[PDB]
DNA sequence: ATCAATATCCACCTGCAGATTCTACCAAAAGTGTATTTGGAAACTGCTCCATCAAAAGGCATGTTCAGCGGAATTCCGCTGAACATGCCTTTTGATGGAGCAGTTTCCAAATACACTTTTGGTAGAATCTGCAGGTGGATATTGAT
DNA sequence: ATCAATATCCACCTGCAGATTCTACCAAAAGTGTATTTGGAAACTGCTCCATCAAAAGGCATGTTCAGCGGAATTCCGCTGAACATGCCTTTTGATGGAGCAGTTTCCAAATACACTTTTGGTAGAATCTGCAGGTGGATATTGAT
């Protein structure tokens, strides 16, 4: 009737994923502990726009974070996002 | 009866801006040519970088202009990439650059 | 009903002129869209600033010219002021 | 048995990657992550898919931008391989943890 | 021959905390700065949060989401709970 | 006839908040509470600062608070310091701190 | 005689790296700094000036300078504003 | 013949300078420095003293900040001595450069 | 470990630049009383689209093995900066005509507020149009062993 | 420098999602035309405070000497890249129940808009008070040579 427990899904950000981001982002080598840092470093932005993200949403008494939500948490943060309506 | 687009001799509308101008709590007054300049402006960025993006197309052999093709527009071009510094355009990727100490041999 | 505005035929427009020959995808006409409301912003904004640090009421060409000086780099900024110059000009001969 | 050398596929995924636009992490997983951590802030909240979207074209431009300032970090001190400590002076410099 | 500023207000403040400390003129025009950078962060965001729900007013509830849109954890905590006391005070009267 | 700003307990002008409000192009109308709630948080701001400030000219061993004293209340308050973390103190200094490893051998 | 920029003195470069916590300096920084100082100073003057002559005056206010900074995203306290 | 090893004065010199607020360039030649820059924009031009010190004071900031950050580069490359290199680097990572 | 040249620190002193105190002045606000207007909360609602279960399959993650070569410890020396005494040229400090920053009176070109008339940008959505994604294979490299 | 195992290149081919193209209803704009209100440019003014000049203040430029930092070389351990086997879980195609978002008609508490009374905050010319910046003295820690 309910959930499932979102339980320790940073993991979902695999070390193949990670490598990829560093490979577009021109890095030829890369240490072993990156892959655990850059998950911490992931989090911390993720949390961050979307505390804002759904304060925008609450203050407009929704329960659906929209894309704008986002578009302007992303602004509030100085990280301006082109294509999704913003 | 003209429109103030024509009069203006501009594709983008100036009574629109006009209104969007007086509505959005920039001042308690918004003057007739405000909303004149503000679109010829607005217009000459459009051209600038749709005339970039459509080389970036015509570059990669396409006729259909993309996000990837904005995005090179734009960092390719000193200015653009300067105004547009904050900007994240969203599947732009990023310009091919790969520092020289990491290419092989010598 | 459902009606939201946007300036895509005018960015259509405007991207035959330069390109006759070159379409545009749905997703890089919405990044267009985004930038041109980017840009309108930004001068709007620095424009109120203007005006009110100068303890004006009004928001006229001349608060929109300098907007345009402080938020363009170099090069743009030039050509931005002719284009505006031009049509406030030609604007103010009719009627 | 053919084999090329270490870096050589490496400097071929540069270039694969620097040309493509495509997102580089799945897409259910990143998904999950954002409804764990929204979850974590605020509960029984939905996502238009656009959002969950907007959020994943954001925090990967975010990173390969901060793994290019973490490389120029790594090659300023002599080295090819970034390490955590490259990317925390990279952050620290950006005013991330300054 | 006027010039408004937030001086005596931040100096009766002053007395509250330490009712013998002493502030210099320079102290006093950068506590002025930083109340009308207050002022100026929170009013923008009250504004742009009332234009994106296409509200025409800016009411408590604009500066009480823009306050925690604006200060970090605990500081927001305390001023939204300062700003709910003066709300409630004031209406209570 | 009593002050708005009495009225809600507070020492920051509520009324000259509700004008300035109105007058910077804000919105089309500015709710009563709003410039309440207004005063309120920067009165307590600014008593947050004077506070440690105060504090900061007391560890000088000075009655009197000057910029220094302002920059290392500030700098020295994870919050405070986040919250301010693109201004300029003028005449403020920075904290005294030496990298470790340039300390002698 | 002299130059404007090379006014900014070695020793006061030297001062400013202090407070910054420097302990080795390499002769080449000097120079280096100039440039730099040069840069942040015709970026947020242009911007100075810029307000001065939308007011319509001959004269270089704090005020000027502290909108300019403030824009260029270096606010600074105690000048006004 | 008394005579200081090399550093120990750098570091008490650290040490006084992080004690003090006052303005580390001499004014006259930054006055005549600003004035000469407004020069190209502007011919004629006036400064409140307001202004001059406004200017002073930030322009002072913002190198002791970049001092700072360029410290933490030549650290991060194992030196003590900091390097047109360490500008560069940390002027690049804050967007300042690219 | 032992002096010895120096920097650092604390207690005390007092002139004075700058801060707290007192007062009449009064324009500029803030508080107040009345009438008019209205934003947006409340209650009912039509349908967009979000959460979710379904099932198949191959793209991609996981985990292992092997060894190339990058990172980092170590030794070493050439030379670059730090420290410093010396000689003095520039900045700092304080006095004075005038440029120009504000406040002021004036009045017109221009910007609201408004009742209507005219033109346009949006879009639902059945139908036609078309650039290029993506599977295929062969020409031209690009690498790495020898 | 020849060879072989592979990746890269690039033009040709066609199903198909996605873009260009309607004919028309049209709410919402945008434009035409008085009537009323007024923001701020223009010309004139008097007090600030800014630029300039003289004289006294004290920080910088310069050459010597060498301590120890930066970086070139050498060395080797072990981490990280490449390749491969295996199979899982993401991706894709699809339809469904219904939460909830955007729209709607109602309508009152609250906000705007003059008009008028009361008063608080700002300040100039005058008085007075004081925190503390330097300046002296003498004790003691710091640093560097032996």
């Amino acid at each position: 009737r309910h959930r499932k427990v979102l339980r320790d899904n940073i993991q979902g950000i695999t070390k193949p994923a990670i490598r990829r981001l560093a490979r577009r982002g021109g890095v030829k080598r890369i240490s072993g502990l990156i892959y655990e840092e850059t998950r911490g470093v992931l989090k911390v932005f993720l949390e961050n726009v979307i505390r804002d993200a759904v304060t925008y949403t609450e203050h407009a008494k929704r329960k659906t974070v929209t894309a704008m939500d986002v578009v302007y948490a992303l602004k509030r943060q100085g990280r301006t996002l082109y294509g999704f309506g913003g | 009866a003209k429109s103030r687009s024509n009069r203006a001799g501009l594709q983008f509308p100036v009574g629109r801006i006009h209104r969007l101008l007086r509505k959005g709590n920039y001042a308690e007054r918004v003057g007739a040519g405000a909303p004149v300049y503000l679109a010829a402006v607005m217009e000459y960025l459009a051209a600038e970088v749709l005339e970039l993006a459509g080389n970036a197309a015509r570059d990669n052999k396409k006729t259909r202009i993309i996000p990837r093709h904005l995005q090179l527009a734009i960092r390719n071009d000193e200015e653009l990439n300067k105004l547009l510094s904050g900007v994240t355009i969203a599947q732009g990727g990023v310009l091919p650059n790969i520092q020289a100490v990491l290419l092989p041999k010598k | 009903r459902k009606r939201k505005e946007s300036y895509a035929i005018y960015i259509y427009t405007v991207l035959k002129q330069v390109h006759p020959d070159t379409g545009i995808s749905s997703k890089a006409m919405s990044i267009m869209n985004s930038f041109v409301n980017d840009i309108f912003e930004r001068i709007a904004a620095e424009a109120s600033r203007l005006a009110h640090y100068n303890k004006r009421s009004t928001i006229t060409s001349r608060e929109i010219q300098t907007a345009v000086r402080l938020l363009l780099p170099g090069e743009l900024a030039k050509h931005a002021v002719s284009e505006g110059t031009k049509a406030v000009t030609k604007y103010t001969s009719s009627k | 048995p053919h084999r090329y050398r270490p870096g050589t596929v490496a400097l071929r995924e540069i270039r694969r990657y620097q040309k493509s636009t495509e997102l580089l992490i799945r897409k259910l997983p990143f998904q999950r992550l954002v409804r764990e951590i929204a979850q974590d802030f605020k509960t029984d909240l939905r996502f238009q898919s656009s959002a969950v979207m907007a959020l994943q074209e954001a925090s990967e431009a975010y990173l390969v931008g901060l793994f290019e300032d973490t490389n120029l970090c790594a090659i300023h001190a002599k080295r090819v391989t970034i390490m955590p400590k490259d990317i925390q002076l990279a952050r620290r410099i950006r005013g991330e943890r300054a």
